[PDB]
C-alpha cells in the first residue's frame, strides 16, 4: 500500500531571484530529481521511467519544463497584483501525487503551501482556499481558476496520469521496493544505555531492552533517522543505575533476519 | 519577434480569396487571435482559436491553427473593398490576466475594386464663397488607369481614391487637381487617361 | 465592455509634459498601456493591477504610469522627445485573457512649434455636366495651408455625419516638397444623387478638426496662435 | 522561523581504525535556506556528500549530510549549522557513545 509524492519547493528573494527544485518519491524510495540548474528531470533509479514509452516520457517531461518557466512568472506577476499587502521573500511548496490501494482504487492530491503554511488545493475541477487560509487569496484563486486549459490538464494529471505511471513504477520498481536489507546493532552508554540499529529495510522494526524474558517499558524508541544508501537508522534508549547493567540486552526483531533475531547482551 | 506573418503585403481583386499566415515561437500559446485594423482606426477581432487543432469561422473569414506546427492561417473569401486593412496576429501565453498578447506586425491586404460601368470624365467645381476659385475633378475611370502627380510642382493632384455610394451599390473612383497659376482640359495630361475621356464645355 | 481615450490626438513640443489618459467603466482591475510603430506590433509600456499599482512592461523608459482609481489609467510623459511620436492603446481587462482595447491616440512630438498652421478649408461645389452626364453631384472639400499633417475631415449633411459616398485621400500631400517644414493640403469627395444635391433644405458642411497647439502653449509670433480648431465650409443644395 | 534539529550518527558500528560514514541529519526547519558544514577538529571536511533536499508533512524541510571517516580516539567530528532563525551557528559533536 504505497505513495507516490512530488514535493516541489521554491524560493523567490527578490522580483529578480528565485529557484524551484524538486523530488518524488514512492513510499521512502526516490524516483526522480530536478534541480533549478538542469533543464531536464533526472532519473534517480533504474525504473523511474515507470511502464511509460521514452515518447510519452518525452510529452511529459516538457509539460514540466514549461511548467516551470510559467510557474515562476506568474508566482512573480501574482505579487505584483497583491502587492504591497505580500512582498519577497516567498516561499511556496506544492505536494502532489497519488496513494495507491488494491483493486484500482487511487486518490489523487495537490496540496500547496504558502510560508509553510497548507493555504490552497487542487479540488475536482479547480483550485480553492483551505480553511485558515487568508481572504485575499480570493484574487489569486479567482486568476487561476480563470485558466480553463491548466485547470484540464491538471485534471487529466491527477485523475489519470498519476495512478497509471504509478502502477507502472510499481511492476518496474518491484525488486528495490521488495528489497529486504539486514540490520545490525551496537551498545553503549553516557546512565542511559543505547542500543542503536542500522542498515535496516523496509522501516518496520522493533527494538526492546530485555532482561531476559521481561520487556523493559522504559525503553525509549527515537525517530527514524535515514542513512545515505536507502537504508534506515534507528536507536532505544533505557534509563537505568549503575551496576544493573547485568543480564541486559537489546533484541531487535525485522523482516529480514528470517526468524533469527538479533541479542545483544551488555 | 516571436510572431511573424505573411506576405508581409498583398493587392487583390475583388471577389478573390486570400490566405493569411501567421507562424510563432511563443511557448506556451494558451490562445491566437486575428485583428483586423483600418487605416487611421483601431483594433477589431476577427476571431480566437483556442483548441490543439482549431478551427473557426466569422462569415468570409475563417482561421486554423496547429499548435503543434505553431501555425495559424486566415482566410479571407469573396473579398470586397472594406476588407482593404491591416490583419494582426496575437498570441497569448495564458488563458487568465497574467498572460502576455504577444503581436505580429500585421499583414496589409489592399483589395481593388471591381467598376462594372466606367464613364470617365474631367469635370470643373466652383468655390461656394468664390466663382473664381476652381478644382478639377477626374472621375468614373477603371482600376486599369493610373494617375501621376503633376509636372508643374505649382499644380498639385492627388492620388485615386475610390468612394461608395452604399445605397446605390454604386462605386467610382476620382482624383482632384488644382491650381494658382491652369484649365481641366491640361490637368491630367501627365497621366496615360482613356481614349473616351469626356471633356465637357 | 467599451474603453475611451483621451485625447484622440495631439501635437507636442519636445521636453513638455504629455499625459495620455485611459478611462473604463466595466470595473476591470487590470489596464496595460501599448504604442503602435510601423514594422513592429503592438509593444507593453506600462500595464496596472489595480489602483495604486504601476508595473514596468517591455518599453517603459521615458514614460511614467500612474493608476488613481479603478476607472482611469494614465500614461505620463514628462520630457517628450520625438522618439515617442507613435500611436498608443489602452486595454483593460478582468481575470480572463481578452483585453478590451481602447480607439487609440495618435502622438506627434516634434522639435519646434514655429511652423504649427491651421487649415483654410474650401467647399467645392458640383458640376452641371456631372449632373446632367451622370444622375449624380460630387462636392468635393480642400483643407490647405496646414501643418503638421494631424487633421481629420468629416463631412456633416444636415448636422449628422455621413460616411456612404465619401472618400478622402489616404494622406495628405505637401505644398511644396522642396522644403523642409512644408505645409500641407488634404482633398476630399461627398458624391450623392443629383436629387439630394437639387434640394435646398439639405445643408452641406466639410469640417476638417485640425489639431495644434493648446491653451498653455507659449507663442511668441506675430500671427494668431495656431491652437486645435475645427475650420469648415458650407453650402446648401438648389433646384 | 524554525529551529534545526541537528542530529550526527555513524552508519556502521564504530571502530577506530576502521573506515565508515558519518550522518548529520538536519530537520525541523523553515526557510529551506541552510549552509551545513562537516567538521573533522574543527576544520571543513572537503568532500561532504548532500542529498536532495525535501520536507515532511508538516512542510518542514529536512536533508541529510554525509562523508566518509575513520574514527580515532584522538579524532573529534561534528555538524554546524547556519541558519536565519539561529543568531550564531549551532555545532553539535558526534559522541561515539551515542
Ligand atoms: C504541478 C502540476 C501543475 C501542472 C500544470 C500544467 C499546466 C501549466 O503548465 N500551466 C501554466 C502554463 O499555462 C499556459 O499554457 C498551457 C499550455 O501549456 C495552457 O495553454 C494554459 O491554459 C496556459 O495558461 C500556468 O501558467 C499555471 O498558472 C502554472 C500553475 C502554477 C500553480 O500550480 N499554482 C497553484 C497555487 C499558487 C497559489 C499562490 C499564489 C500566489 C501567492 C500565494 C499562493
Ligand atoms: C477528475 O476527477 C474529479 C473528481 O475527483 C476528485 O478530485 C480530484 C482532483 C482528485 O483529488 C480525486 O482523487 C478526487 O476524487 C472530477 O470532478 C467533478 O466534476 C464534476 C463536473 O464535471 C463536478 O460536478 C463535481 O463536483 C466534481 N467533483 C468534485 C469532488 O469536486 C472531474 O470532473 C474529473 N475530470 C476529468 C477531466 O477527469
Ligand atoms: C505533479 C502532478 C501529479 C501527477 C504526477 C505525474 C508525474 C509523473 C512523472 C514524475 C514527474 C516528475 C516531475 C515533478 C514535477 C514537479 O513537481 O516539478
Ligand atoms: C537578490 O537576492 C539574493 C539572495 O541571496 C541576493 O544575493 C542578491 O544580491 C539580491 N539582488 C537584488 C537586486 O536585490
Ligand atoms: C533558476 O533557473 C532559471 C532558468 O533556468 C534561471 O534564469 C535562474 O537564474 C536560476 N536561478 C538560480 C538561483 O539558479
Ligand atoms: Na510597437
Amino acid at each position: 500500500n504505497y505513495t507516490f509524492r512530488c514535493l516541489q519547493m521554491s524560493s523567490f528573494a527578490n522580483r529578480s531571484w528565485s529557484r524551484t527544485d524538486s523530488v518524488v518519491w514512492l513510499g521512502d524510495l526516490q524516483t526522480h530529481r530536478w534541480s533549478n540548474d538542469s533543464a531536464t528531470i533526472s532519473f534517480t533509479k533504474p525504473w523511474s521511467q515507470g511502464k511509460l514509452s521514452n515518447q510519452q516520457w518525452e510529452k511529459l517531461q516538457h509539460m514540466f519544463q514549461v511548467y516551470r518557466v510559467s510557474f515562476t512568472r506568474d508566482i512573480q506577476e501574482l505579487v505584483k497584483m497583491m502587492s504591497p499587502k505580500e512582498d519577497y521573500p516567498i516561499e511556496i511548496q506544492l505536494s502532489a501525487g497519488c496513494e495507491m490501494y488494491p483493486g484500482n482504487a487511487s486518490e489523487s492530491f495537490l496540496h500547496v503551501a504558502f510560508q509553510g503554511k497548507y493555504v490552497v488545493r487542487f479540488w475536482g475541477t479547480s483550485w480553492q482556499t483551505v480553511p485558515g487560509a487568508p481572504s485575499w487569496l480570493d484574487l489569486p484563486i479567482k486568476v487561476l481558476n480563470a485558466d480553463q486549459g491548466t485547470s484540464a490538464t491538471v485534471q487529466m494529471l491527477l485523475n489519470d496520469t498519476c495512478p497509471l505511471f504509478v502502477r507502472g513504477l510499481l511492476e518496474a520498481g518491484k525488486s528495490d521496493l521488495e528489497k529486504q536489507e539486514k540490520p545490525v546493532a551496537w551498545l553503549s552508554s553516557v546512565r542511559q544505555l543505547v542500543c542503536h540499529v542500522s542498515g535496516f529495510y523496509p522501516k518496520p522494526v522493533w527494538v526492546m531492552w530485555m532482561r531476559g524474558d521481561q520487556e523493559q517499558q522504559g525503553t525509549h524508541r527515537g525517530d527514524f533517522l535515514p542513512n545515505a544508501d536507502e537504508t534506515w537508522y534507528l536507536q532505544a534508549t533505557l534509563d537505568v543505575e549503575a551496576g544493573e547493567e547485568a543480564g541486559l540486552a537489546c533484541r531487535v526483531k525485522h523482516s529480514s533476519l528470517g526468524g533469527q533475531d538479533i541479542i545483544l547482551y551488555w | 519577434t516571436q510572431v511573424e506573418q505573411s506576405p508581409q503585403s498583398l493587392v487583390v481583386r475583388q471577389g478573390e480569396n486570400c490566405v493569411l499566415q501567421c507562424n510563432y515561437s511563443v511557448t506556451p500559446d494558451n490562445h491566437l487571435r486575428w485583428f483586423k485594423q483600418d487605416t487611421g482606426k483601431g483594433l477589431v477581432s476577427l476571431t480566437v482559436l483556442v483548441d490543439q487543432k482549431d478551427k473557426t469561422s466569422n462569415g468570409r473569414y475563417s482561421a486554423t491553427l496547429d499548435k503543434d506546427a505553431k501555425h495559424s492561417t486566415l482566410h479571407i473569401t469573396a473579398t470586397l473593398l472594406d476588407d482593404t486593412a491591416t490583419y494582426i496576429c496575437v498570441v497569448g501565453d495564458r488563458g487568465s490576466a497574467l498572460g502576455r498578447l504577444h503581436f505580429g506586425a500585421g499583414t496589409q491586404l489592399i483589395v481593388i475594386p471591381d467598376i462594372q460601368n466606367p464613364d470617365p470624365a474631367v469635370y470643373q467645381l466652383r468655390d461656394s464663397k468664390s466663382s473664381d476659385k476652381s478644382v478639377c475633378l477626374f472621375t468614373d475611370f477603371d482600376s486599369q488607369t493610373n494617375v501621376s502627380q503633376s509636372k508643374d510642382s505649382d499644380v498639385y493632384i492627388t492620388d485615386k481614391c475610390v468612394l461608395d455610394m452604399r445605397s446605390m451599390d454604386f462605386k467610382s473612383n476620382s482624383a482632384v487637381a488644382w491650381s494658382n497659376k491652369f484649365a481641366c482640359a491640361n490637368a491630367f495630361n501627365n497621366s496615360i487617361i482613356p481614349e473616351d475621356t469626356f471633356f465637357p464645355s | 465592455a467599451a474603453v475611451t481615450q483621451s485625447p484622440r490626438n495631439k501635437v507636442a513640443v519636445t521636453g513638455g509634459k504629455v499625459t495620455l489618459s485611459c478611462n473604463q467603466t466595466n470595473n476591470h482591475n487590470n489596464m496595460y498601456w501599448y504604442r503602435q510603430d510601423t514594422g513592429h506590433g503592438l509593444r507593453l509600456i506600462h500595464y496596472s493591477y489595480g489602483a495604486g499599482s504601476t508595473e514596468k512592461g517591455d518599453i517603459p523608459d521615458g514614460y511614467k504610469a500612474s493608476r488613481p482609481s479603478q476607472e482611469n489609467f494614465s500614461l505620463i510623459l514628462e520630457l517628450a522627445t520625438p522618439s515617442q511620436t507613435s500611436v498608443y492603446f489602452c486595454a483593460s481587462g478582468d481575470e480572463g485573457y481578452t483585453q478590451y482595447f481602447g480607439p487609440g491616440t495618435r502622438l506627434l512630438v516634434l522639435e519646434d512649434l514655429r511652423n504649427v498652421t491651421p487649415p483654410k478649408v474650401s467647399l467645392f461645389e458640383p458640376s452641371k455636366a456631372e449632373i446632367s452626364h451622370t444622375q449624380k453631384a460630387t462636392l468635393v472639400c480642400l483643407a490647405t495651408g496646414f501643418y503638421p499633417d494631424h487633421v481629420e475631415l468629416s463631412w456633416w449633411v444636415n448636422g449628422k455625419e455621413v460616411h456612404s459616398g465619401v472618400c478622402t485621400d489616404p494622406q495628405p500631400l505637401k505644398e511644396q516638397p522642396a522644403l523642409n517644414d512644408s505645409r500641407y493640403s488634404l482633398s476630399s469627395r461627398l458624391r450623392v444623387s443629383a436629387t439630394f444635391w437639387q434640394n435646398p433644405r439639405n445643408h452641406f458642411r466639410c469640417q476638417v478638426q485640425f489639431y495644434g497647439l493648446s491653451e498653455n502653449d507659449e507663442w511668441t509670433q506675430d500671427r494668431a496662435k495656431p491652437v486645435t480648431q475645427i475650420v469648415s465650409a458650407e453650402a446648401w443644395g438648389r433646384a | 522561523q524554525k529551529t534545526p534539529q541537528i542530529q550526527v550518527y555513524s552508519r556502521h558500528p564504530p571502530e577506530n581504525g576502521k573506515p565508515n560514514i558519518l550522518n548529520c541529519y538536519v530537520t525541523q526547519f523553515h526557510p529551506p535556506h541552510i549552509e551545513i558544514q562537516m567538521l573533522k577538529n574543527g576544520k571543513k571536511i572537503p568532500k561532504v556528500e548532500m542529498s536532495d533536499m525535501s520536507f515532511s508533512k508538516d512542510w518542514s524541510f529536512y536533508i541529510l549530510a554525509h562523508t566518509e571517516f575513520t574514527p580515532t580516539e584522538t579524532d573529534t567530528y561534528a555538524c554546524r549549522v547556519k541558519h536565519a532563525s539561529m543568531a550564531e551557528p549551532k555545532t553539535v559533536y558526534w559522541d561515539r557513545d551515542m
